[PDB]
């Protein structure tokens, strides 16, 4: 996130695109196993 | 996992091909209308354009970042 | 530039045919293929003086060559000079189509004897297999040569996919890739998704081809299917829809995600077997590993 | 080579005359043959539909590796007249040739030809036995004129003028002897289906009279291409034209018949050579004391060795020769470079040389890796005695002309002398000695700028 | 090699069957850390992988 705010006060959108989407899909495994890990959680809550 | 058709027309339709067969195979026939080689040509270079479009690009390539 | 050989592998069963005559509107839809396939393999003889032509039809009791024909015909020939194409043309044309429609007239009428037994097994991928030892023998027998393989298959909407056609055609494609061949296929039907003919075509870098209707086929296979061996790499392929190259599970039969194979025979397992025993190899398993993959993660309270 | 020069005679052939010539079924086969690949695959591409196709779908056809490729054979699109560019709502998109496209598509699916692929009667002969050797004796013959060898047996005097108006075999008559040029040796240097090749565009390049048409000569070379071999054919359908043309490529060894005015007419293997290619005889063994132990016994490869190698013995297996001086002076004056004779030594050597040459070479790796060296399949002593050989006869070179000189002022005679390179005629000049020399072609340019 | 009968580690392994992807944005592989255009997503934790 901060990156995501660090090149958009940088360049100004024409370059936070490619580092968007240069991170994304590490960004999208971490939300996956953080996710899994919340509906584990809540699963053995319940 | 996510016809049934009997041999009398079967032997039928093998017959007509026999019949279409012997008199006159006429080749040129293969020539499409004017309009069906028109759909044919668009989707084949509608999918040309796709694949070339992903197999453009394919030691890291360069970047414009710095 | 480098002469090059085309075998065309087409699968021709009354069955199937019968049943993509019922589902399409036209009739004797065999009939056009077949023009088809002539035009095309003129035009692929007309591409180079030195190129060399074979098909194989593959029928419901088993497979025949269709050009060069069955060499005590050639021998014999007896007189059966049929006039089914005109005599008029290009003599290395004329020789081709009239052994091949020779060979057709020969095949209806040896499978119009055989009507009466309805076969549940098909026969592309013997076909398949033969069309790769000629592949071998003419690469080896003049020194080289290029090759190519074709494949116009028919499912009709009727014939599904088929699990015993796995092992078969995965053996063709990588002897296909030992001889640098690509292995082209047309299919003709109603069932867009392929599994085994496009993984196929994928893994030995040829072209997939999908059409719903026989008409105007020679406008596709004189676009897209002409790719001689000798342009391949320059020319970019037309294939669209790219296979996930995946397999199928054994007990369940669905495509498989994350999943568990033996040690022994490596079948595809999307779930536990039951009885702690492999469905294919029969090997007993130790309870110790499948109770460690059964087990839970954690996550803490 | 064979591809480019008959590509080469048809850019030289007008537009009209290729629209012409684009009739009948036989040529556009044969000329489709004739082009790139990819160009075939754009020819095939585009036959099949009868609507114009943009040029950018073609430039997406080609992956990003072969594109100057594209471009080459957009080149011979743009050189054959197979397609005409037209630019409408700002896109120039490409439509194939009428003519060529409704010709190909005839000859692929069958149709009318108009007979331009002959027609078989079923009265022929074994092709070994009669045509074979018939193509074989009058190539032979005609090779034997070409290398100069005595012969009981001459061919006609449509040939001889062939070669007389050709740039090879120069004429001299008050001795009475055929000398052969460079080009010669380069004829015999190459394979016989370039030969025929060059043969026959001369045999084009030499024909304006209204006796035999240019589309007729066209069609009937490309159709000799197109027939087979072992199989006769008739007459009818040929021109006036096309008779006489049976007449003198049956004087040439094309084509078989039994006797003059007859309608059948047999195709020998040389019409099937035309269109593409498809111990060896004349394979020699070259040793340091010029020795020549050539594996020969039909007479043409002797007869050619005979040019420039002092010949001593004859076997049926065995020719012994020596690389003599005198010999090689005999080609020199008949104008044969010693590149084309070094040429002409390393495609026939023995296989021997190769292979000791690959461990020459690789004992030459293992020696000295930091160098790589050409494959010398012939020592290097006799190469360069022939090029040393070669350097003696032109030694002393004589420019003929006039110098000019006598002038009392420097300027006038700079400028004669700027004069005399400007128009690229002088040879020397030099204000010292207040000379310079001109060429003989360029003495009147510089006679009548002197008189003006 | 061919296996002993005495050998008993006749044992499931648990694999997964990875997508090709098509992006025409390089990305980061998992791997290596370097720009690939292409790559294989794998259908455990979405990660991408070279060869
Ligand atoms: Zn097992
Ligand atoms: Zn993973
Ligand atoms: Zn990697």
């Amino acid at each position: 996130n901060e990156l995501f705010q660090d090149v958009l006060n940088g360049d100004g959108e024409s370059m936070s695109n490619t580092c968007t989407a240069y991170l994304k899909p590490v960004l999208n495994s971490i939300t996956l196993a953080t996710h899994k890990y919340d509906e584990y959680f809540n699963e053995y809550n319940n | 996992t996510t016809l049934k058709v009997s041999n009398q027309q079967m032997l039928q339709q093998l017959s007509l091909v026999m019949d279409n067969l012997i008199n006159k195979l006429d080749l040129n026939q293969v020539v499409p209308n004017n309009e069906v080689s028109n759909k044919i040509n668009k989707r084949v270079i509608t999918a040309i354009k796709i694949n070339a479009k992903q197999a453009k690009h394919n030691l890291e390539v360069k970047s414009t970042l710095p | 530039e480098s002469p090059s050989l085309l075998t065309v592998i087409i699968e021709i069963a009354p069955k199937l045919w019968t049943t993509f005559d019922e589902e399409g509107n036209e009739k004797g839809s065999i009939i056009k293929v077949l023009e088809a396939l002539i035009v095309f393999l003129n035009a692929h003889l007309a591409f180079n003086s030195a190129n060399k032509v074979a098909v194989i039809a593959a029928y419901s009791q088993g497979i025949k060559y269709l050009y060069p024909e069955s060499t005590s015909a050639l021998k014999a020939s007896t007189r059966s000079d049929l006039k089914i194409i005109n005599s008029d043309m290009y003599r290395r044309f004329r020789n081709v189509d009239e052994t091949l429609v020779e060979e057709i007239y020969k095949l209806f009428e040896l499978e119009k004897k055989q009507i009466e037994q309805n076969s549940q097994r098909s026969t592309l991928a013997g076909a398949m297999s033969a069309g790769l030892t000629y592949v071998n023998r003419i690469s080896k027998e003049s020194v080289s040569l290029k090759s190519r393989l074709l494949v116009l298959t028919c499912g009709s909407g009727s014939s599904k996919d088929e699990i015993f056609q796995y092992i078969p055609i995965m053996n063709c494609i990588f002897s296909a890739t030992k001889m640098k061949c690509p292995i082209d296929v047309v299919k003709i039907g109603g069932s867009k998704e392929s599994t085994f003919l496009q993984q196929t075509t994928d893994a030995t870098n040829g072209v997939y081809l999908h059409v719903e209707s026989t008409e105007g086929l020679i406008q596709y296979l004189a676009t897209a299917m002409f790719i001689d061996p000798s342009l391949r790499p320059i020319i970019v392929k037309p294939n669209h829809g790219s296979v996930d190259f995946r397999t199928s599970c054994y007990l369940t039969g669905r495509v498989v995600a994350v999943g568990f194979i033996c040690s022994v025979c490596l079948c595809v397992l999307s779930i536990i077997p039951p009885g702690n025993k492999c469905p294919a190899c029969d090997s007993q398993f130790d309870e110790h590993v499948i109770a460690k993959l059964k087990r839970k993660p954690v996550v803490p309270r | 080579s064979l591809k480019h020069s008959v590509t080469q005679y048809l850019e030289e052939i007008p537009q009209q005359v290729q629209n012409r010539l684009y009739t009948s079924p036989a040529t556009c086969l044969a000329i489709y043959r004739i082009l790139p690949p990819l160009a075939k695959f754009f020819i095939m591409a585009m036959v099949f539909n009868e609507n114009e196709v943009p040029l950018l779908d073609l430039d997406k056809w080609v992956n990003s590796n072969g594109k100057l490729q594209f471009q080459n054979a957009i080149k011979s699109m743009k050189s054959l007249h197979l397609l005409i560019p037209n630019k409408s709502s700002g896109t120039l998109m490409i439509n194939l040739n009428p003519t060529f496209k409704i010709s190909l598509r005839n000859a692929l699916t069958g149709g009318e030809v108009q007979n331009s692929f002959g027609v078989v009667v079923e009265e022929n002969v074994v092709s070994l036995d009669l045509l074979d050797e018939y193509s074989a004796n009058k190539w032979e013959t005609i090779l034997h004129f070409m290398v100069g060898t005595p012969l009981a047996k001459i061919p006609s005097e449509k040939v001889l003028n062939l070669l007389k108006h050709s740039k090879l075999m120069e004429e001299v008559n008050s001795t009475g002897e055929f000398k052969i040029t460079n080009e010669g040796f380069q004829f015999l240097l190459q394979e016989i289906n370039s030969q025929l090749w060059t043969l026959l565009l001369q045999y084009l390049k030499m024909i304006e009279t209204s006796k035999m048409d240019l589309v007729d000569v066209l069609h009937f070379i490309f159709m000799l291409g197109a027939l087979e071999v072992g199989k006769a054919y008739k007459i009818d359908a040929l021109s006036e034209t096309q008779r006489i043309m049976l007449q003198d490529m049956r004087d040439y060894g094309l084509v078989f018949q039994k006797h003059s005015n007859d309608s059948i007419f047999y195709p020998t293997k040389l019409a099937l050579m035309l269109t593409s290619d498809t111990i060896p005889d004349g394979s020699l063994i070259v040793e340091t004391n010029f020795k020549i132990y050539s594996y020969s016994n039909s007479p043409l490869q002797i007869a050619v060795l005979s040019l420039f190698v002092h010949l001593k013995a004859r076997f049926v297996n065995m020719v012994l020769g020596q690389i003599t001086r005198e010999s090689i002076r005999r080609a020199l004056t008949n104008g044969i470079t010693a590149d084309q004779i070094i040429a002409y030594l390393e495609t026939h050597a023995h296989p021997q040389m190769r292979r000791l040459a690959e461990e020459k070479l690789e004992k030459k790796l293992e020696l000295d890796p930091n160098c790589k060296e050409p494959l010398q399949v012939l020592p290097p002593t006799v190469v360069d005695q022939i090029r040393l050989w070669q350097l003696e006869l032109d030694r002393v070179i004589t420019y003929e002309g006039s110098l000019y000189s006598d002038f009392e002022t420097s300027q006038e005679y700079n400028l004669l002398s700027k004069y005399a390179q400007d128009i690229g005629v002088l040879l020397w000049k030099d204000d010292k000695k207040k000379k310079f020399f001109i060429s003989k072609e360029g003495n009147s340019q510089v006679l009548d700028f002197a008189k003006r | 090699l061919p296996v002993n009968k005495i050998n008993k580690g006749f044992t499931l392994v648990k694999m997964g069957f990875p997508t090709r992807i098509f992006e025409d944005t390089p990305t980061f592989c998992s791997c290596h850390s370097k720009l690939v255009y292409g790559g294989y997503f794998c259908p455990n934790c979405h990660s991408k992988v070279c060869s």
